[PDB]
C-alpha cells in the first residue's frame, strides 16, 4: 500500500506493483487473438464501440511489409510503441536493404520497455501487443507485456475474458500447423467468439483481421473485407 | 631572450638576460625572466613574454595548492608534468620556451620545455633566440660535478655570449642558484652594459612650453 | 524524492505563500532598521546586533552596505543571505554603468533585485531569501529617495519606514513626528534617535548599539557618510535633554 | 545512474527559523573546543586534539591548516566538512593571487568562504556544513581573526572560543584578554582557555596550536608547544 | 528484518541496523523464481535451468533463460526476466568493447567484475532500483581453463565450482556437494545437472517444466553452445530414471 | 501524494482519469456527421451581460476543411489547436495537399500523454490536457467527425456529445439520428437537444454553430444565420 | 630519428639513435627514444617529440590501470592496441611512428609497428624514422631466421650506425635495450663503440 | 535532547536536533553486516594486514573470496563491510592512484590516497540522493620518504594514520588488545608485526586459525611491492606460534 506508487519501489514480497497495475490495462482492453500455421500468421481483433453510434475503435496496426500488431490497453501507449517498431524496421531496410527479423524487433521492444520500469518518475508502457510476422524462419506470433517480458507463441489471446479464448486455442493447437489460411482465420475468430457474452456474436462491424504470410504482405481487413471470412459462420454452441 | 640552466655538484644554476623586445625595439631593459615556481624550484622563460608570465604563474599556483595538500616540498617532475601537459594541450599556441630547474628530495633536476610540449632532461640546457651562442659555451667549457662558483661563472658566460651575439638579447645577467639547503636569487649578478653619460645638457627649462588651458584639482 | 520535497514554491489553500510568510517572520527577529527621507538628504539608522565586548570592528559598518557611488542600503534578516543580495546589487549597478555610462536610477536597481527575489518564490523549489532591505539614494530623475524590499520580491517607495524588530511600533511612532515636505536632515537624525531609543530593548542607548549613515549632496557629487562614535553620542544626549524637558 | 535533487533541504519554520542551520550549530557545539586570540602583534589559534587511543598517529592529520603563506584555519565540529572548506578556501586564495599578484586580504578570503557556506543553506539536495571556522591572517601590517559559521555569517573577533563549553570559554577570555598583549602571552592564555575545557591533562601531542604574524602563518612544532606547556 | 517506516522504500536509505532493504527485496525476486544451476567441470562449464511453462500455448524455446554474451561466454539467469535481458545486453556490450579496444576475447573474471560494478550502481540511489536478477557466467579457455561466476542483485561477484540460484537454491546445493566436479568430464556433468533439476523441481505445486541446457568447454572448442537435442534428450531420460 | 505517471490498481492513470472529470465541468458540445457535411454546436454559457459573447470562441477553424469544437478547461486547448494548425500548414508545405481529418486528429492525439516529472525537457508538460475535442471536417473519404479525449484515444463518430450534459445528449442523439438524414435536419436536431440540456434559455447569442461540407469551406454562423434556425420552437 | 626492434627467441632487442632536431639544429644530442611503458614493454619514438611523448604517457597511464584491474602481467599486443587506438583516432593531428616491442608470459617476445596512419602489424624486425630509409637494403640482406640475442644486438647496432652515418636527422649515440623473462638490460655505445664502417672512396 | 528526531533526519543525510547524521551512523553498523574483522599492524620496516577468510562450502572457489586488494604496486588495502560497496571503493582508489601519477609524475603516498577516498566519502555525507558506502578501507605501503604507513578511512569521511588498527565486528575489542601490546615496548620486526596481527585476530575471536581461514598481506622496506602471503607461508607463521 506504500510500495505501489513508483516503479523503483520493491515490495517486501519481491514484487513491483506499478508494473503489475500496468498489466491490468491489458486486461481492461478489448480481447484479441493471434495464431500461426506453417505459412501464415493471422491476427483477429474484437473492436469496441464507446457508445454504439461512434465507430468501432481501431485494433490492428501496420509496422512493416512483413510485421503487423494487435493492441490491448492504452491506445496512446500503443501508438508510441508502434512508432518505435516502425522506426526500427525502416532503419533495417535503409542500412541492410533486408527485412528486420521479427525475433530481433521483439527483443528491441524488450529492452525499450525495460528502461522506464527502473527509473524514478517513470511508468511502464500500459499496453500489450500481439505481433504477427513472416521472415526466413517462417510465421511468428509474439506477445509483449507492460513488464518488458516477451513470449514466442503457437497461439495467444489477450484482453477481457481472453481466458475462454485461450482454452479454445489450447484445444485446437494440434491442428494449426498443417491447416490452411481459410481454416486458420476460422479458428482465430472462433476463439474471439468465445470471449463475447452469449447474447451478441461476431459481425462485420466488430471484427478486424490482420494476415501476413508466405505469398502476401501484411493486410488489414475491416468492414466489407471481413465478410468472406464470416461467410462460413459455423454458429455458436454452448 | 637568452636563458640557460646547469646541473652542478650541489644543485642547479639558472641564468637569463633582461631584454624584452617589441618588434626590433627594446621595450624593457630590465625584466625578470627567472620565475618563482616554488621555494625550491625556479623556471626561466623565453618567447612570448605574456605567455611566459601567465604559464609560469598558473603552475606555481597549482603547485602551492598541491604542496599545501601533501604537506611536502614539491617535486621538479610535477612542475615538469604540469607545464608539459598544458603547453601540449594548446598545440604550441602558448609561445613559452622554458628552462626548469630545482632541488628535490630526489636531488637536483634540470629540464627544457618547448612550446609544443616536448621535454628534455639534461645536465645543461639553453632556450631562447640566443640559445645557440649559450649552448656553444656549455659544449666547450662544461664539466661534470663542478663547484658552485665555477658553475655561476659558466652560466653567466653562456648568457653573456647570448647577450653580445643575439640581437634579441641584452642588458643584465640574472642568476638563480638552488642547492639542498640554500637559494640565491641574484638579480643583477652582472651589469656588462651601461648607458654612456650625457655630457651635453638638454634640460628644458621652466616656461619653455606654451600652455592653452590649465585646471588644478586639489585632493586629500 | 518527492517524499523529501517540502514544496517551497507552492500555493496555500488560503491563496498565499507559506515560505514567504515564514521568511517575513525571520525579519522580525533581526535588528530594528529604519530610514527616513528629508529635503536636504536621506539617512539610514539601524540597531547593531554585534555588540559583544570581544568583537574587533574591522569594517566601516555592520548593516549599512555601499552599492553605488550615489546609492546605499541597509539590511534586516539573515546576514548571509544579505551578503548575496548586496553583492548582486553592486553587480547590477555596474552592468548599467557599463551599458549606459550613467549611474543606475534608484527604482531600476531595486526592481532588478526584486525580480530575482520574486523568481525564488515562483520556480526552482528553493527557500526564499530571508532578507528585507532599505535603499537610500539619489538620481537625476527623482532626487533623494528611500525604498523597501521584501522576501516576496515586493518593493515600495517611502518618505519614512522601518523594518525588522518592532517594525509596527516604530512606524506609528514615525507617523507621529514626520512632517512631509518640511523635514530636514537635522531633525531627521533627531527623529531617528527618538524612535530607536524607545523601540530597542536597551533603555540607555549607547553609540555602540546603533549605526547611522547619511546620504547628502555636496557641490555636484553625492556623499555617503557613516556617522562617527562621538557624532552619535552627541545626537543621543541631545535626545535626553528633550526627554528630561518633558516635565511640562 | 546518478541524478541530484533540486529542492532545498533547509527551509523556514512557522516561527521563521532555519532549522537545519540551528541543528548544524548544535553539531559544532559538540565538537572539540578551539580558541582564537588577536594580539595586535600576531594571532594565535589553538585547538583540543584529544586523540583517544595513542594507536592513532598525532602527526598524520591536522586540525590547524594553512590556507596560504599568511592565512590559517581551525575548526569546531565535523572533521570531514572542514577539510572540504580548507581545499575550497585554498582555491579561492589562489584565484585571487592569479588575478591581482598580491596576497589575498583575510577579510576578502572569509567573505568568499562564507559565500560557499551560504550556498549550502539554499542550494538543492544538500545539508549545511556542521563546522564553524576560525580564520587568522596578517595583511597591511595588521593581524586578523574571523569566525565563519554554518549559515555563512562572519564576525571579526579580538578573542573567541567555540566547540564544547564555548560559553565558559568566552567568559574566561573576556576576563583574561588584554587588547595589548603580545604573541607570547596570547599563546599562553590560548592554552589556558583550552585548559578550562579539557579534562585529562595536556601533552604537546594532546593539543594543536598555530601562530600568525608579519613573518607569516605557521603551525607550532611539538617542541614549541611543550615549552609553552610548562604552565 | 522488519522496520519499514521509511528505510525500506529507497535504495539510498539505510535501516537503523545498517541494511539496504530494497536490495534484499530485489533478492526476494530471485528467491521466488525457478531454480538455475551451473557446474564447473575439468574441461568446461555446464548450465541447467528449470523453465516453468505458464501455458502450453508457448513455443518450446520461448522465455529462454540461457544467453550468449560473447562467442565464448554463457549466461544463465534467475529472477525478473526483463532485468535479466537488459543485463545480458550490458554484458554483450562490455564484451564487445573489450574486443574493439584490446583485440581479444574478454577474460571472464574481468567481464564479471565490470558487469557487477554496473549491478552495484543500481543499489545506491533513489533515482533507480536494483536489478531483480541473479545471473551466472561461464567460459572455457585453453590458457585459463574452466571458469564460473555468479552475480546477485547487490553486485557481489564470486567464482564457483558449483552454484545454484532460484526457488530451491539451498535444496540444489546439497545435491551438487555430492559431486566430484574437479575430476568429471562435461559429458557426464550434463547427466548430473539434469538429475539435480528434476529432483529439485516441485511436481505437485508447480506444473510441467522444460529443461534448458548449455555448455562451453573442450568438447565445444571453447565456444558457448546449446547442448544438442540428442544429448539433452539422453540426460532427460537419465534424470527420470533416477526417480526410481 | 504520488507522481503524475502513477497507475491505479485498475490499470488507469490517476491524472488522466481526473482530466476526464474536468470535461464533466465544461460546457456541452454536439457534433453530427452526415452525408452532406458536418455540423458542430456548443453552448457559450455567459455569466454576465457585460461579457462580450463574440469573444468566447469554443469552435475554431484549423484549416478551410477542418473545424474543431472543444469542452472543458478552454485554456488548455490553446496549444492543442495551435499544434493542429501548424501540422496542417506543414503538410501543405511538404506534400502540396491538405491533411485528412484523421491525420490531424492523430497528430494532436500524440500530444495527450506527453506529460511527466523526472527525465523531462526545459518546458515539458506537467499534467494531461483537461479538454475533449470534436474534429469536424471533409476530405477524400467524404465528411467525418472525430472525438479525442485526454487519454489520447481518438475515434470516428456519427454523432457525439461532450460536456457536462453529455449524458442526456448522447441518448437523445441515439433516438433522432438516422445514418441518412440531411444537414438541415442535423443542425435542427443538435440545437433542439442543446436547448433541452442548457440551464440558460437558447437564443442567437449564447450558442455557436459551424458547418463544413464537401461543397464549401468551414463556415461560422453569424447572428442572422442562427436566427434562421432558432425560430423553430 | 632512426629506430629499430628485433624479435628473438626469449624476448626482444630495441635500438635507437640519440638525436633530436629543431630544423637543422640538434636540440638534444643524447636522447632516450626508448620509452618504458611497463615492466617488460617498451616503445620506440619517431616523429614529433611532443606528440609521441604525450601518447606514450597516456598509454602508460592506460596500461597501468588495465594491468592492475586485470591482475595479469600486461600483453605486448594490448600495449600496441592502446597505441593503435590513439594513433588512428588522432592520425590527422599527430606525427608519430611508433614501434612497440616487449615480453609477456603468454606470447613471449613481440615487435609491433604503428606507422603514421595508425595501422598495426607484427613483424620479426621493424625499422622506423627518417634514417630507416637508408638501411632497407642492408636490413633485408643481413637478416637471418632465428638469430640469437647477442646477434640481434649486433644486428641493430650495425644497421643504426649505417643509418646515422648517412642521415642528417640521425646521429649521436646508439641506445640498446634487451628485454626477456628475467627483465630489462640497457647499454649505451659511445664514439669508438659505434661499429665503424670506414669512409669508402678513392 | 538525546535520541531526538525531526522530519526525515533518519532517512537522508540531514541534521538531527542534536547535530548528528543518523544515516552515516547506520552506515557504520553496515560494516559489521559482513561479520568479519580486519587487523592492521605497523612494524619498524614493514606493514601487515590480516583478515578473516570465511569460505562456508566446497562449492565456492576460495581464490576469488578475498578482502585484500592491490591498488598500486606499492599500496595495498583491506576492505571491511559490504562486499559490493568495497569493490567499488577499490576501483575508485585504483583510478585516483593512477590519475595522480599521470598528473604529478610520482606515485601517490598512502597519506594522500586515504585522504582522497575520505574526501569522496564526504560527498555522500552531505548529499541526500545517495547513501554512504557501508564499508571501511585500511591502506598500507612504504612511503619513499617517511617509511611504513597504515591509514584508515571511514564512511563518515574521517581518515587517520595508525601505529595499529582494526575494523569490523570485534574492532573495539581488538584495538584494546593492540593498546596493551603497543604500550609494551617490543622490537617491531617483521616476525613480531605479522604475529601480533594474527594473535590479535586469534584471541579476539577465540579460534586458533587454520591457514585457509585467514588472509595476510604485507609490505616491506626490502620489498615495497604489495604481497599476499598464500596458505603455505601463512602456515609457516602459524607453526612458529607454537611456543
Ligand atoms: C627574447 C627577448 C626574444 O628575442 C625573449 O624571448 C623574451 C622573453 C621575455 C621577455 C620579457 C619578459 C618575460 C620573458 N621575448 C620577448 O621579449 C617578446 C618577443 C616576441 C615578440 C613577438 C612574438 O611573436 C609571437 C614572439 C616573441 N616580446 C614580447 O612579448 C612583446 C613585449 N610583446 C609583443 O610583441 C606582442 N605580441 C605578443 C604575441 O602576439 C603578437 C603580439
Ligand atoms: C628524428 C631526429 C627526426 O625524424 C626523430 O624522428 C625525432 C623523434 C624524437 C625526438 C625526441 C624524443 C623522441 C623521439 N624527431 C625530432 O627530433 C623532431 C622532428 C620533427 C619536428 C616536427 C614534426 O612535425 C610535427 C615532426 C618531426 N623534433 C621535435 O619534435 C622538436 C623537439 N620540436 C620542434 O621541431 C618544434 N616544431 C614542432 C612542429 O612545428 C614546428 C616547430
Amino acid at each position: 500500500n506504500q510500495y505501489d506508487n513508483d516503479v523503483t519501489v520493491w515490495s517486501p514480497q519481491g514484487r513491483i506493483h506499478q508494473i503489475e497495475y500496468a498489466m491490468e490495462a491489458v486486461k481492461q482492453g478489448s480481447a484479441t487473438v493471434g495464431l500461426k500455421s506453417k505459412t501464415h500468421a493471422v491476427l483477429v481483433a474484437l473492436k469496441r464501440a464507446q457508445s454504439e453510434l461512434a465507430a468501432h475503435q481501431k485494433k490492428i496496426l501496420h509496422v512493416d511489409n512483413h510485421i503487423g500488431i494487435s493492441i490491448a490497453g492504452l491506445t496512446a501507449d500503443a501508438r508510441l510503441l508502434c512508432n518505435f517498431m516502425r522506426q526500427e524496421c525502416l532503419d533495417s531496410r535503409f542500412v541492410f536493404d533486408r527485412p528486420l527479423p521479427v525475433s530481433r524487433l521483439v527483443s528491441l521492444i524488450g529492452s525499450k520497455t525495460q528502461i522506464p520500469t527502473q527509473r524514478y518518475g517513470r511508468r511502464p508502457y500500459g499496453v500489450g501487443l500481439l505481433i504477427a510476422g513472416y521472415d526466413d524462419m517462417g510465421p511468428h506470433i509474439f506477445q509483449t507485456c507492460p513488464s518488458a517480458n516477451y513470449f514466442d507463441c503457437r497461439a495467444m489471446s489477450i484482453g477481457a475474458r481472453s481466458q475462454s479464448a485461450r482454452t479454445y486455442l489450447e484445444r485446437h493447437m494440434s491442428e494449426f500447423m498443417e491447416c490452411n489460411l481459410d481454416e486458420l482465420v476460422k479458428h482465430g475468430l472462433r476463439a474471439l467468439r468465445e470471449t463475447l457474452p452469449a447474447e451478441q456474436d461476431l459481425t462485420t462491424k466488430n471484427v478486424s483481421i490482420g494476415i501476413v504470410g508466405k505469398d502476401l504482405e501484411f493486410t488489414i481487413y475491416d468492414d466489407d473485407d471481413v465478410s468472406p471470412f464470416l461467410d462460413g459462420l459455423e454458429e455458436r454452441p454452448q | 631572450t637568452t636563458i640557460a640552466g646547469v646541473v652542478y655538484k650541489d644543485g642547479i644554476v639558472l641564468g637569463a638576460d633582461t631584454r624584452a623586445t617589441e618588434g626590433m625595439v627594446v621595450a624593457d631593459k630590465n625584466c625578470s625572466k627567472i620565475h618563482f615556481i616554488s621555494p625550491n624550484i625556479y623556471c626561466c622563460g623565453a618567447g612570448t613574454a605574456a605567455d611566459t608570465d601567465m604559464t609560469t604563474q598558473l603552475i606555481s599556483s597549482n603547485l602551492e595548492l598541491h604542496s599545501l595538500t601533501t604537506g611536502r616540498l614539491p617535486r621538479v617532475v610535477t612542475a615538469n608534468r604540469m607545464l608539459k601537459q598544458m603547453l601540449f594541450r594548446y598545440q604550441g599556441y602558448i609561445g613559452a620556451a622554458l628552462v626548469l630547474g630545482g632541488v628535490d628530495v630526489t636531488g637536483p633536476h634540470l629540464y627544457s620545455i618547448y612550446p609544443h610540449g616536448s621535454t628534455d632532461k639534461l645536465p645543461y640546457v639553453t632556450m631562447g633566440s640566443g640559445s645557440l651562442a649559450a649552448m656553444a659555451v656549455f659544449e666547450d667549457k662544461f664539466r661534470p660535478d663542478m663547484e658552485e662558483e665555477e658553475a655561476k661563472k659558466l652560466v653567466s658566460e653562456a648568457i653573456a655570449a647570448g647577450i653580445f651575439n643575439d640581437l634579441g638579447s641584452g642588458s643584465n645577467i640574472d642568476l638563480c642558484v638552488i642547492s639542498k639547503s640554500k637559494l640565491d636569487f641574484l638579480r643583477p649578478f652582472s651589469v656588462p652594459n651601461k648607458k654612456g653619460t650625457r655630457l651635453g645638457r638638454y634640460r628644458c627649462e621652466k616656461g619653455t612650453t606654451a600652455v592653452l588651458t590649465e585646471k588644478v584639482t586639489p585632493l586629500e | 524524492s518527492r517524499r523529501y520535497d517540502s514544496r517551497t514554491t507552492i500555493f496555500s489553500p488560503e491563496g498565499r505563500l507559506y515560505q514567504v510568510e515564514y521568511a517575513m517572520e525571520a525579519i522580525g527577529h533581526a535588528g530594528t532598521c529604519l530610514g527616513i527621507l528629508a529635503n536636504d538628504g536621506v539617512l539610514l539608522a539601524a540597531e547593531r546586533r554585534n555588540i559583544h565586548k570581544l568583537l574587533d570592528e574591522v569594517f566601516f559598518s555592520e548593516k549599512i552596505y555601499k552599492l553605488n557611488e550615489d546609492m546605499a542600503c541597509s539590511v534586516a534578516g539573515i546576514t548571509s543571505d544579505a551578503n548575496v543580495l548586496t553583492n548582486e546589487l553592486r553587480l547590477i549597478a555596474q552592468r548599467y554603468l557599463l551599458q549606459y555610462q550613467e549611474p543606475i536610477p534608484c527604482e531600476q536597481l531595486v526592481t532588478a533585485l526584486c525580480d530575482i527575489k520574486q523568481a525564488y518564490t515562483q520556480f526552482g523549489g528553493k527557500r526564499p531569501f530571508g532578507v528585507s532591505l532599505l535603499y537610500i539614494g539619489w538620481d537625476k530623475h527623482y532626487g533623494f529617495q528611500l525604498y523597501q524590499s521584501d522576501p516576496s520580491g515586493n518593493y515600495g517607495g517611502w518618505k519614512a519606514t522601518c523594518i525588522g524588530n518592532n517594525s509596527a511600533a516604530a512606524v506609528s511612532m514615525l507617523k507621529q513626528d514626520y512632517k512631509e515636505g518640511e523635514m530636514t536632515l537635522k531633525s531627521a537624525l533627531a527623529l531617528a534617535v527618538k524612535v530607536l531609543n524607545k523601540t530597542m530593548d536597551v533603555s540607555k542607548l549607547s553609540a555602540e548599539k546603533v549605526e547611522i549613515a547619511t546620504l547628502t549632496r555636496e557641490s555636484g557629487k553625492t556623499v555617503i557618510r557613516v556617522l562617527k562614535q562621538k557624532e552619535v553620542e552627541q545626537l543621543i544626549k541631545k535626545h535626553e535633554e528633550e526627554e528630561a524637558k518633558a516635565e511640562r | 545512474a546518478k541524478r541530484g535533487y533540486s529542492f532545498s533541504l533547509t527551509t523556514f519554520s512557522p516561527s521563521g527559523k532555519l532549522v537545519q542551520i540551528e541543528y548544524a550549530l548544535a553539531a559544532v557545539a559538540g565538537g572539540a573546543p578551539s580558541v582564537g586570540i588577536k594580539a595586535a602583534n600576531g594571532v594565535v589559534l589553538a585547538t583540543e586534539k584529544k586523540q583517544k587511543s595513542i594507536l592513532y598517529d598525532e602527526r598524520s592529520v591536522h586540525k590547524v591548516e594553512p590556507i596560504t603563506k599568511h592565512i590559517g584555519l581551525v575548526y569546531s565540529g565535523m572533521g570531514p566538512d572542514y577539510r572540504v572548506l580548507v581545499h575550497r578556501a585554498r582555491k579561492l586564495a589562489q584565484q585571487y593571487y592569479l588575478v591581482y599578484q598580491e596576497p589575498i586580504p583575510t577579510a576578502q578570503l572569509v567573505q568568499r568562504v562564507a559565500s560557499v557556506m551560504q550556498e549550502y543553506t539554499q542550494s538543492g539536495g544538500v545539508r549545511p556544513f556542521g563546522v564553524s571556522l576560525l580564520i587568522c591572517g596578517w595583511n597591511e601590517g595588521r593581524p586578523y581573526l574571523f569566525q565563519s559559521d554554518p549559515s555563512g555569517a562572519y564576525f571579526a573577533w579580538k578573542a573567541t572560543a567555540m566547540g564544547k563549553n564555548y560559553v565558559n570559554g568566552k567568559t574566561f577570555l573576556e576576563k583574561r584578554y588584554n587588547e595589548d598583549l603580545e604573541l607570547e602571552d596570547a599563546i599562553h592564555t590560548a592554552i589556558l582557555t583550552l585548559k578550562e575545557s579539557f579534562e585529562g591533562q595536556m601533552t604537546e601531542d594532546n593539543i594543536e596550536v598555530g601562530i600568525c604574524n608579519e613573518a607569516g602563518f605557521r603551525r607550532l612544532t611539538p617542541t614549541e608547544v611543550r615549552d609553552y606547556l610548562a604552565a | 528484518s522488519s522496520i519499514g517506516t521509511g528505510y525500506d522504500l529507497s535504495a539510498s536509505t539505510f535501516s537503523p541496523d545498517g541494511r539496504v532493504f530494497q536490495v534484499e527485496y530485489a533478492m526476494k525476486a530471485v528467491e521466488n523464481s525457478s531454480t538455475a544451476i551451473g557446474i564447473r567441470c575439468k574441461d568446461g562449464v555446464v548450465f541447467g535451468v528449470e523453465k516453468l511453462v505458464l501455458s502450453k500455448l508457448y513455443e518450446e524455446g520461448s522465455n529462454k533463460r540461457l544467453f550468449n554474451v560473447d562467442r565464448h561466454v554463457g549466461m544463465a539467469v534467475a529472477g525478473l526476466l526483463a532485468d535479466a535481458r537488459s543485463l545480458a545486453d550490458i554484458a554483450r556490450e562490455e564484451a564487445s568493447n573489450f574486443r574493439s579496444n584490446f583485440g581479444y576475447n574478454i577474460p571472464l573474471k574481468h567481464l564479471a567484475d565490470r558487469v557487477a560494478m554496473y549491478v552495484h550502481a543500481y543499489t545506491l540511489y533513489s533515482a533507480v532500483r536494483p536489478f531483480g536478477c541473479s545471473f551466472m557466467l561461464g567460459s572455457y579457455s585453453a590458457n585459463d581453463g574452466a571458469q564460473l561466476y555468479m552475480i546477485d542483485p547487490s553486485g557481489v561477484s564470486y567464482g564457483y565450482w558449483g552454484c545454484a540460484i532460484g526457488k530451491a537454491r539451498q535444496a540444489a546445493k546439497t545435491e551438487i556437494e555430492k559431486l566430484q566436479m574437479k575430476e568429471m568430464t562435461c559429458r557426464d556433468v550434463v547427466k548430473e545437472v539434469a538429475k539435480i533439476i528434476y529432483i529439485v523441481h516441485d511436481e505437485v505445486k508447480d506444473k510441467a517444466f522444460e529443461l534448458e541446457l548449455s555448455w562451453v568447454g573442450e568438447l565445444t572448442k571453447g565456444r558457448h553452445e546449446i547442448v544438442p537435442k540428442d544429448i539433452r534428450e539422453e540426460a532427460e531420460k537419465y534424470a527420470k530414471e533416477s526417480l526410481k | 501524494d504520488r507522481g503524475v505517471n502513477t497507475f491505479s490498481p485498475e490499470g488507469r492513470l490517476f491524472q488522466v482519469e481526473y482530466a476526464i472529470e474536468a470535461i464533466k465541468l465544461g460546457s456541452t458540445a454536439i457534433g453530427i456527421q452526415t452525408s452532406e457535411g458536418v455540423c458542430l454546436a456548443v453552448e457559450k454559457r455567459i455569466t454576465s451581460p457585460l461579457m462580450e459573447p463574440s469573444s468566447i470562441e469554443k469552435i475554431v477553424e484549423i484549416d478551410a476543411h477542418i473545424g474543431c469544437a472543444m469542452s472543458g478547461l478552454i485554456a488548455d486547448a490553446k496549444t492543442l489547436i495551435d499544434k493542429a494548425r501548424v501540422e496542417t500548414q506543414n503538410h501543405w508545405f511538404t506534400y502540396n495537399e491538405t491533411m485528412t481529418v484523421e491525420s490531424v486528429t492523430q497528430a494532436v492525439s500524440n500530444l495527450a500523454l506527453q506529460f511527466g516529472e523526472e527525465d523531462a525537457d526545459p518546458g515539458a508538460m506537467s499534467r494531461p490536457f483537461g479538454v475533449a475535442l470534436l474534429f469536424g471536417g471533409v476530405d477524400e473519404k467524404g465528411p467525418q467527425l472525430f472525438h479525442m479525449d485526454p487519454s489520447g484515444t481518438f475515434v470516428q463518430c456519427d454523432a457525439r456529445a461532450i460536456g457536462s450534459a453529455s449524458e442526456g445528449a448522447q441518448s437523445s442523439l441515439q433516438e433522432v439520428y438516422h445514418k441518412s438524414m440531411t444537414l438541415k435536419e442535423a443542425i435542427k436536431s443538435s440545437l433542439i437537444i442543446l436547448k433541452q440540456v442548457m440551464e440558460e434559455k437558447l437564443n442567437a447569442t449564447n450558442i455557436e454553430l459551424a458547418t463544413v461540407q464537401p461543397g464549401q469551406n468551414f463556415h461560422m454562423f453569424t447572428k442572422e444565420e442562427l436566427e434562421e434556425v432558432i425560430k423553430d420552437i | 630519428t632512426t629506430i629499430m626492434a628485433v624479435q628473438f627467441n626469449g624476448g626482444v632487442v630495441l635500438g635507437a639513435d640519440s638525436r633530436t632536431t629543431t630544423g637543422s639544429y640538434i636540440a638534444n644530442r643524447v636522447t632516450d627514444k626508448l620509452t618504458p611503458i611497463h615492466d617488460h614493454i617498451f616503445c620506440c619514438r619517431s616523429g614529433s617529440a611532443a606528440d609521441t611523448q604525450a601518447v606514450a604517457d597516456a598509454v602508460t597511464y592506460q596500461l597501468g590501470f588495465h594491468s592492475i584491474e586485470l591482475n595479469e602481467p600486461p600483453l605486448v599486443h594490448t600495449a600496441a592496441s592502446l597505441f593503435k587506438e590513439m594513433c588512428y583516432r588522432y592520425r590527422e593531428d599527430l606525427m608519430a611512428g611508433i614501434i612497440i616491442a616487449g615480453w609477456d608470459p603468454q606470447e613471449g617476445g613481440q615487435v609491433y609497428s604503428v606507422p603514421m596512419g595508425g595501422m598495426m602489424v607484427r613483424q620479426s624486425f621493424a625499422i622506423g624514422g627518417s634514417g630507416s630509409s637508408y638501411i632497407y637494403g642492408y636490413v633485408d640482406a643481413t637478416y637471418r631466421e632465428g638469430m640469437t640475442k647477442d646477434e640481434c644486438l649486433q644486428f641493430t647496432a650495425n644497421a643504426l650506425a649505417l643509418a646515422m652515418e648517412r642521415d642528417g636527422s640521425s646521429g649521436g649515440v646508439i641506445r640498446l635495450a634487451a628485454i626477456q623473462e628475467s627483465g630489462v638490460e640497457r647499454q649505451v655505445l659511445l664514439g669508438d663503440q659505434i661499429p665503424k664502417f670506414t669512409i669508402a672512396t678513392l | 535532547s538525546r535520541g531526538s528526531s525531526a522530519g526525515f533526519d533518519r532517512h537522508i543525510t540531514i541534521f538531527s536536533p542534536e547535530g548528528r547524521l543518523y544515516q552515516v551512523e547506520y552506515a557504520f553498523k553496515a560494516i559489521n553486516q559482513g561479520g568479519l574483522t580486519s587487523v592492521a599492524v605497523r612494524g619498524k620496516d614493514c606493514a601487515v594486514i590480516v583478515t578473516q577468510k570465511k569460505v562456508p562450502d566446497k562449492l565456492l572457489d576460495s581464490s576469488t573470496v578475498t578482502h585484500l586488494f592491490k591498488i598500486t604496486e606499492s599500496i595495498g588495502c583491506v576492505m571491511t563491510g559490504m562486499t559490493a560497496d568495497s569493490r567499488s571503493q577499490v576501483q575508485r582508489a585504483r583510478y585516483e592512484a593512477a590519475n595522480w601519477k599521470y598528473k604529478y609524475g610520482y606515485e601517490i603516498p598512502v597519506d594522500m590516497l586515504c585522504k582522497r577516498i575520505a574526501d569522496i566519502s564526504q560527498v555522500y555525507t552531505q548529499n541526500a540522493e545517495m547513501r554512504p558506502l557501508g564499508c571501511c578501507m585500511i591502506l598500507i605501503g612504504i612511503d619513499e620518504e617517511q617509511g611504513p604507513q597504515v591509514y584508515k578511512c571511514d564512511p563518515a569521511g574521517y581518515y587517520c594514520g595508525f601505529k595499529a588498527t582494526a575494523a569490523g565486528v570485534k574492532q573495539t575489542e581488538s584495538t584494546s588488545f593492540l593498546e596493551k601490546k603497543v604500550k609494551k615496548k617490543f622490537d617491531w620486526t617483521f616476525e613480531q608485526t605479522v604475529e601480533t596481527a594474527i594473535t590479535c585476530l586469534s584471541t579476539v575471536l577465540s579460534i586458533d586459525f587454520k591457514p585457509s581461514e585467514i588472509e595476510v598481506g604485507v609490505v616491506t622496506v626490502e620489498n615495497p611491492k604489495f604481497r599476499i602471503l598464500t596458505e603455505a607461508e601463512i602456515d609457516a607463521h602459524l607453526v612458529a606460534l607454537a611456543e
